[PDB]
């Protein structure tokens, strides 16, 4: 698994990085942009939420909804009973539907890249990789 | 006193960089120095009669001053490397030989420089070092070896 | 001449990054010393100087009426021209100098579209010793409250800011003058 | 003496108003647009205007001269010279609480040596709200030079003048002035 | 007249010329730079080599010349540093004129070239260079220095 | 007798200075601002020639040059609040000018020796740490720099500035030479001689 | 009608006091305390959450739920400055409840009352009115399709 | 001649007043009004622009041209702070006119007069001299090449 | 073609983004750098304008000339008669020479990426894509 | 003075130790952290398990111990928060000495170890940690606490 | 080799860019991150200095040691006798281990990319390319 | 004992006076002057550097060495603010000397004396004690590994 510290570290850093209000939308946007430019194949399933124009409110909304869920998982994360439950809950919202496996491995790649910029050198890559990974697999 | 050689040179060469400065600081730095010199030996004003030594603030003299420090720059800046310094000193030696120039004035002019430099650098400034080098430079101009 | 000069001193005390804190009180004077606003007027002496005990007079009397002239009202719908501030009661705890508790009625003569309305909302509040700043806890549920900070004696005239008590957002300024 | 202090001090903090509004003189802060002066009548409720400090003689008074040492960013090769902007005439009528619309002269030494000096005639006004004196070359010169002087120390005497180019109003030189 | 060669103009030149003397080893620079400047002059106009013969220009790295490299390069400094005091600068330059007048062989065309060279060189050592400002000032200087010939 | 204690002409002066203190430099540092007439900057050393820097001259006017107020031999005391480079609790410092050379005239610069004491508690009773210092006063700088002599203690150098706006009073700091950091804040006041 | 900007600011702050730390613990107890008030008043709704195991309060399968609800609210509030996006997610939030068979327009007006009774107890300086106003605008639109 | 940095600043501003409208209408009328003055004085030049259809003033094939000229000038002015680049494009601007058979050194000195007569009418506070100075330096280098 | 608002929007945003004086060279530079790093094949035709060293004045000049033209086209757009003409004029300066059509599709990709940074989330991607596109095809 | 624990030194420690109590759930932290700290001690030196037997160390999560975890960890807080008042801190610690003196089994070597552990742990929860400053202060504290034998 | 000016230019710019104290670690980190993301093949030889976690102190140390050597070389270069020697010294520390030649070509690519950001438009690409290159070849 | 933060600051400055210029020239002469003092006192050590050709002082093969030493010291000092990294590279610096057969614990204590005698001559305002303190902490960890 993860370590209890390795979590608190992420729970904490997520705070500074993510931020509040607009600061977030900015984060979300910056994230998805980098992702879609790297793998335009994704603009496909995001058809429902105007994935062609990530600056649009339709997508913007989505963007936020996503990050929010990520917030939950991360906030779940430390305390096992909630995480195990939350993760199971996410798995369902996915299994039903097709998604590629590797897409998430991509999402993670960038989420770390971005937090890297936001947090700087303090960014505990180790802790995040070990920790956010666990969140991806479960949903996955 | 301090020996002259490499290091004391590097020190003066560096400190001089800060004290000399540029632009107006310079036009003044020189101004201050000369005022200090003439104040010590008013007798010497007679030598710069050609370049309005009567009025230290006259452009002609301003030029002269700024022109003098110029040489001193070359001296100090080259100074520690022997090859070049040698040359500058020799060059000066010529501009002076033919004349006799009494050691009394040079002394005052050194003092002037030192006092002003000290006033300009505030705290980081080795007196002995400058004294030693300004001396070596002056000797090279009087050429009473 | 004294006050007139002392008054000048004040203007200066205002300039600058302040010796004492906002919270803290500057004793003076020859030698500075910073003590808490809570901290004077314990009854123990903070000050060599003895400030915490020499300033003979409590700014806060009782019975005073103050008339405020509006000059910036985001705050209410009607915006009124004026706003009377009547002080009903005032008592100091026997142990505490620093804070005097007040009971005030905020009177208002508005004209409504339909009719004319008159109001006299009552509210609790305190006056702090050092600050010369009286805080009138909001009459309303709404939590619009008044906060007037003195020059003090001079002048009983004080600028009255209407704020969201929690936020301390300013949204209404009235210049209050003591009615004699 | 004290009076002069309270003055020097008072001339120098913000005012609430965004540009081309000024506050009524008196107790109320309140801000009204610069323009409305005069109705002839008290624009203001307060009638702060009617008070002498506003309708004053001295203020309006013509043939006040301000000078300082002009140091040209632009023109002046030479060593910064004396600048003198002095008022030559300025319209009153009778009543008029307000700001004159006026004529003056800007003179600045060529040199010490030369003992010569440029003297351009100017036209312009004085902005009450702005506290600013704005003069430009009267005409017909086609190159004439103009000058902007800001009051606001709060003092009378003292101003932050800048010799500009009447075109673009671009700062040709700057000089902190006093009266004379 | 005035406008050409302005306060702003030289205020700029002065600022940019200072980017150079930030490190204490000014000598190494001034020399190397001045050395190159004179060399590249003799390159385009050889009748120069004979003028600088007196200072052993034959040995570029030779102290004899290195010293010279300074004197000149350092003179240009003086010129620049007096840009904000026309009367002084004037005098300072006039003096330089005389020091060149009695050196037969030195003709105007030399300076014109040196100017072009100097203008192509500066921007190679200074990241921030304002060709317009410099050319304006360098012209005034070079001219006054050679006017008396 | 009561009247001699409140001089108005004195109080007013306190406010003037008090306010002038509130009213930065236009000029560049270690430059001298001239008087009302023009407005020009002059380099410090040059300006205090001892002879007139300028035409006017600002300096020449007797009010500034006036030796007496400036003159050392004064004792200055006050509380030294530490950042606590020194182990020891807050306390008082007492700077007292021992000697002061110049030329006969000599305005600009005043070389001086002084005695710096503190009254601090060791284990056991009240002790007093005194070290001897040497330094200078810069007329223009409005600065008094006092460095330790050759002491084993080599207790750190004190530095005071004038413009309180009183002459009497000065703003000081204990600092290290090398670091030239500020270790402590010290506001002194001249003690009455009588 | 549309909500006043000041009020939004008021709430954007009031919330920062209940949401609070990044901890679950707190937010949980609050959102829970909110639902307990919804169930004590509209007991019918209780059944709707058997899917998340409400019969096991400390389950975790349920706790996580509470959090999602909390966070979903958080997401709303933290969107009050980006109107256009809020307006969309606000819809999306409706659709997620319209497809949830058994969710009445009433239950919502009910949970609204819930907060208005809970919040004023978990923190002081709660502008009940301001909250109520902007919360209604949010609820209305969430129902809004549904009926 | 040389010009002075202050003067450049003066112009870099004076222009911002004529240019200033965003898009075409304004700049067009001005640049046009400039040429009309060029043709009324050096009628000869007129023929040179048959390629862009000057016989059809409102053509658009021609209007676009006017704009290109305007913008080309704009580009110059907006380069006055980057000397080195200006010095190059200034050359490139010459070559584009040297290969245009029929363009005299005179026509340029003529369009220069044009602006000096037009601009002072489209905006107030025009430092005709300052403009003239820096415009000449620009023209000289453009024209010069051709010979 | 484009919508009359969809233009004004671009005409306006272009203003803020592009900027004035140096602010522009900076833009141009940032743009071409990103373009050339993605497709170094372009350094080829830019041989005349030292495309190897984009920081050079030679290229810098070019960079500017380009953006300028782009400015024209854009401010051209708003009024159809001028745009239609301007575009036609640009097509000619291109047709003659041979190019690869995809280069422009690239240029556009980045121009949008860059404006994205400059303008932020307000950036009306839709408007630009629909609008700048119309300028590219014309030239090609 | 220099030897012991500088103003800047502890000013730092204090600032860094505060990064921890930013969130209201200090209990959960202090406990978990203090719990781990003591555990990792008993891990390296078992004769400890018998000392903490009285507080049911056997059940790490057991309230009996959790409470203890606080008391200790909270004592360390006290120590740190009194760093800026030597006389008080002194007294505060001396008191802690006595509370450990009457607890036979507790020997110096224990603290030395706990120190090393604490020094390896802190930097795991605090992103900003100044080993030098901390070691300096923790030493002074741990020592004075075990001073009483 | 270099030119005399082309060196001083680099010697000078290196100063501003590299910086002092922490400012450096930041530089180093930013550099290696960009490098490893582009070519993860490198995480291999950096196994001794925890190349998996570039934020680690182990790698951080390394990072610095590297940049430092680069500093030396750059300082070296002007005076030929020292450079020729220093370069020869570096060649040895490399020849023995097998390495990929192209790795350095990569390193260089980024070092310039980074200095580009740090220095801005003033960055004399020409000078650096011509100059740092010479340093790489000797090593390789 | 330990190093105070103030002391670190002292050094972080003292160094900026010896290192400063970009040039090898200076740092070289200093580091050299340091070794010359090491050899005049512990002549045995001299032999250890035949690998770098100390017999050829101006060699370059040796000068470069001096620099590496200098820079290695520089790297240390410029790490005093990042403790954890310093603590590691400090070890790595030991290992590089343990594998160097012939390097005693003494020679280090000897080069330490060296600086303490040289530095105070190359720059003024040298806090010999402060230096000495932090230099020892650095040496101790370096040397110790070796025996």
């Amino acid at each position: 698994e993860c370590l209890v510290t390795e979590s608190l570290k992420v729970k904490l850093q997520w705070a500074s990085a993510f931020g509040h209000a607009h600061e977030r939308v900015a984060f979300g946007l910056e994230l998805w942009r980098d992702i879609i430019d790297d793998h335009p194949e994704i603009k496909a399933p995001f058809s429902r939420v105007r994935g062609d124009n990530i600056y649009s409110p339709e997508f913007g909304a989505h963007s936020q909804r996503v990050l929010s869920g990520l917030d939950i998982t991360i906030s779940m994360l430390d305390t096992p009973d909630m995480l195990a439950a939350q993760l199971a809950h996410l798995k369902v919202q996915h299994v039903e539907r097709n998604l590629k496996p590797e897409f998430f491995d991509i999402f993670l790649k960038h989420l770390l890249h971005v937090l890297g910029d936001r947090l700087g050198t303090h960014f505990d890559f180790g802790a995040w990789h070990d920790c956010v990974d666990q969140i991806i697999d479960g949903i996955k | 006193k301090k020996q002259c050689g490499v290091l004391e040179g590097l020190k003066v060469k560096s400190e001089w960089g800060r004290a000399y400065g540029s632009g107006h600081d310079r036009e003044a730095f020189s101004q201050a120095i000369w005022r200090a010199t003439f104040a010590q030996v008013p007798e010497s004003r007679s030598l710069f009669k050609r370049v309005h030594g009567d009025d230290t603030s006259h452009p002609a003299f301003i030029a002269h001053a700024d022109r003098v420090l110029g040489g001193l720059d070359i001296a100090i800046s080259t100074l520690d490397q022997p090859a070049t310094l040698k040359e500058e000193l020799d060059h000066l030696q010529v501009q002076h030989e033919g004349r006799k120039i009494p050691d009394n004035y040079f002394d005052a002019f050194k003092t002037a420089i030192l006092h002003v430099v000290a006033a300009q650098l505030g705290r980081c400034y080795d007196r002995e070092a400058w004294d030693a080098c300004i001396d070596h430079i002056e000797d090279g101009i009087k050429g009473h070896h | 001449r004294i006050r007139k000069a002392g008054s000048l001193r004040h203007r200066v005390e205002e300039l600058e990054d302040p010796s004492c804190d906002e919270h803290e009180h500057q004793c003076g004077g020859d030698d500075p010393q910073c003590i808490s606003k809570l901290f004077v007027c314990d009854g123990h002496n903070d000050c060599r100087n003895g400030e915490d005990e020499k300033d003979c007079t409590l700014p806060t009397k009782a019975g005073d009426k103050f008339i405020g002239d509006v000059c910036f009202d985001h705050c209410t719908k009607r915006r009124p021209e004026h706003m009377t501030l009547a002080f009903e009661s005032s008592s100091i705890a026997a142990f505490f100098t620093p804070i005097a508790d007040l009971h005030v009625h905020i009177e208002i003569e508005s004209e409504t579209d339909e009719d004319e309305s008159e109001v006299s909302m009552p509210a609790d509040g305190e006056y702090s010793f050092a600050d010369h700043r009286l805080t009138i806890h909001p009459p309303e549920e709404d939590g619009l409250g008044l906060v007037g900070e003195f020059d003090g004696y001079n002048f009983d005239r004080f600028v009255g800011h209407i704020v969201h008590e929690l936020s301390e957002e300013v949204c209404a300024e009235f210049i209050f003058h003591r009615k004699k | 003496t004290i009076r002069q202090l309270k003055a020097r001090i008072s001339n120098l903090e913000e005012h609430h108003c965004d540009e081309h509004e000024s506050e009524c003189r008196g107790d109320v802060p309140e801000c009204i647009h610069d323009l409305l002066f005069c109705d002839g009548e008290k624009d203001c409720r307060d009638g702060s205007d009617e008070d002498p400090e506003t309708c004053s003689l001295n203020i309006t008074h013509v043939g006040s001269s301000y000078t300082g040492l002009a140091t040209w960013t632009s023109c002046e090769d030479l060593n910064p010279d004396h600048a003198i902007v002095t008022i030559t005439a300025a319209h009153r009528k009778s009543f008029f609480p307000n700001r004159v619309w006026l004529r003056a002269t800007l003179s600045y030494e060529l040199d010490e040596h030369d003992h010569t000096v440029s003297t351009t005639q100017l036209r312009g006004f004085y902005n009450f709200g702005k506290r600013e004196l704005l003069l430009a070359p009267l005409k017909g010169q086609s190159e004439g030079y103009g000058v902007i002087c800001d009051f606001n120390l709060g003092d009378d005497d003292h101003a932050d003048c800048k010799i500009v180019v009447p075109s673009s109003l671009f700062v040709c030189a700057h000089f902190n002035a006093q009266r004379y | 007249h005035e406008h050409c060669c302005s306060e702003e103009d030289h205020r700029i030149v002065q600022k940019q010329w200072d980017i150079l003397w930030r490190d204490t080893e000014s000598s190494k620079i001034k020399i190397g730079f001045g050395r190159l400047l004179l060399t590249k002059l003799a390159k385009d106009i050889p009748e120069v080599n004979d003028l600088f013969k007196r200072v052993d220009i034959e040995h570029a790295e030779g102290p004899k010349f290195s010293a010279h490299a300074l004197r000149i390069l350092n003179g240009l400094d003086l010129a620049i540093n007096l840009l904000d005091d026309p009367p002084a600068l004037d005098a300072a330059l006039d003096h330089l004129a005389h020091q060149h007048e009695v050196r037969e062989g030195v003709q105007k065309a030399h300076f014109k070239k040196f100017g072009e060279i100097l203008a192509t060189g500066l921007p190679q050592v200074l990241d921030d260079y304002d060709a317009l400002a410099w050319k304006s000032c360098l012209k005034g200087i070079l001219t006054k220095i050679s006017s008396r010939l | 007798d009561e009247a001699e204690k409140i001089d108005p002409e004195h109080f007013v002066s306190e406010i003037d200075a008090r306010v002038t203190k509130i009213e930065g430099t236009h000029c560049e540092k270690r430059t001298f601002q001239c008087g009302g007439n023009e407005q020009e900057c002059i380099s410090d050393l040059l300006v205090c020639d001892g002879h007139k820097d300028c035409h006017n001259a600002h300096d020449e006017d007797p009010d500034v040059c006036d030796t007496s107020v400036v003159k050392a031999g004064n004792v200055f005391s006050g509380t030294s609040t530490w950042h606590g480079c020194l182990a020891r609790e807050d306390h008082v410092t007492r700077i007292t000018i021992t000697a002061s050379k110049r030329r006969k005239f000599f305005t600009a610069r005043i070389w001086l020796r002084a005695l710096v004491e503190s009254e601090l508690e060791r284990h056991g009773e009240n002790v007093t740490s005194s070290f001897n210092a040497k330094g200078y006063y810069n007329f223009a700088s409005r600065r008094l720099i006092l460095l330790p002599t050759d002491d084993h203690d080599d207790h750190l150098a004190v530095v005071c500035s004038f413009n309180r706006g009183d002459n009497e009073r000065a703003e000081c700091h204990r600092v290290t030479e090398a670091t030239l950091h500020q270790c402590a804040d010290l506001f002194v006041t001249l003690e009455e001689h009588d | 009608d549309c909500c006043s900007y000041e009020d939004r600011r008021e709430i954007r702050h009031i919330w920062d006091d209940v949401w609070s730390s990044s901890f679950t613990d707190r937010r949980v107890a609050i959102v829970r305390a909110v639902f307990d008030d919804l169930f004590k008043h509209y007991p019918t709704s209780k059944a709707l959450f058997e899917r998340v195991k409400i019969d096991e309060p400390e389950s975790g399968e349920f706790k996580s739920h509470l959090v999602r609800v909390a966070n979903g609210l958080k997401l709303l509030i933290n969107l009050l400055d980006d109107t256009l996006v809020l307006q969309s997610h606000l819809g999306h939030l409706a659709d997620q409840h319209i497809q949830r068979k058994g969710v009445t327009k009433e239950y919502f007006r009910g949970i609204g009352e819930a907060f208005a009774r809970v919040l004023p107890q978990v923190l002081s300086c709660f502008n009940v009115d301001a909250w109520n106003r902007c919360f209604h605008r949010l609820v209305a639109r969430i129902a809004k399709d549904l009926p």
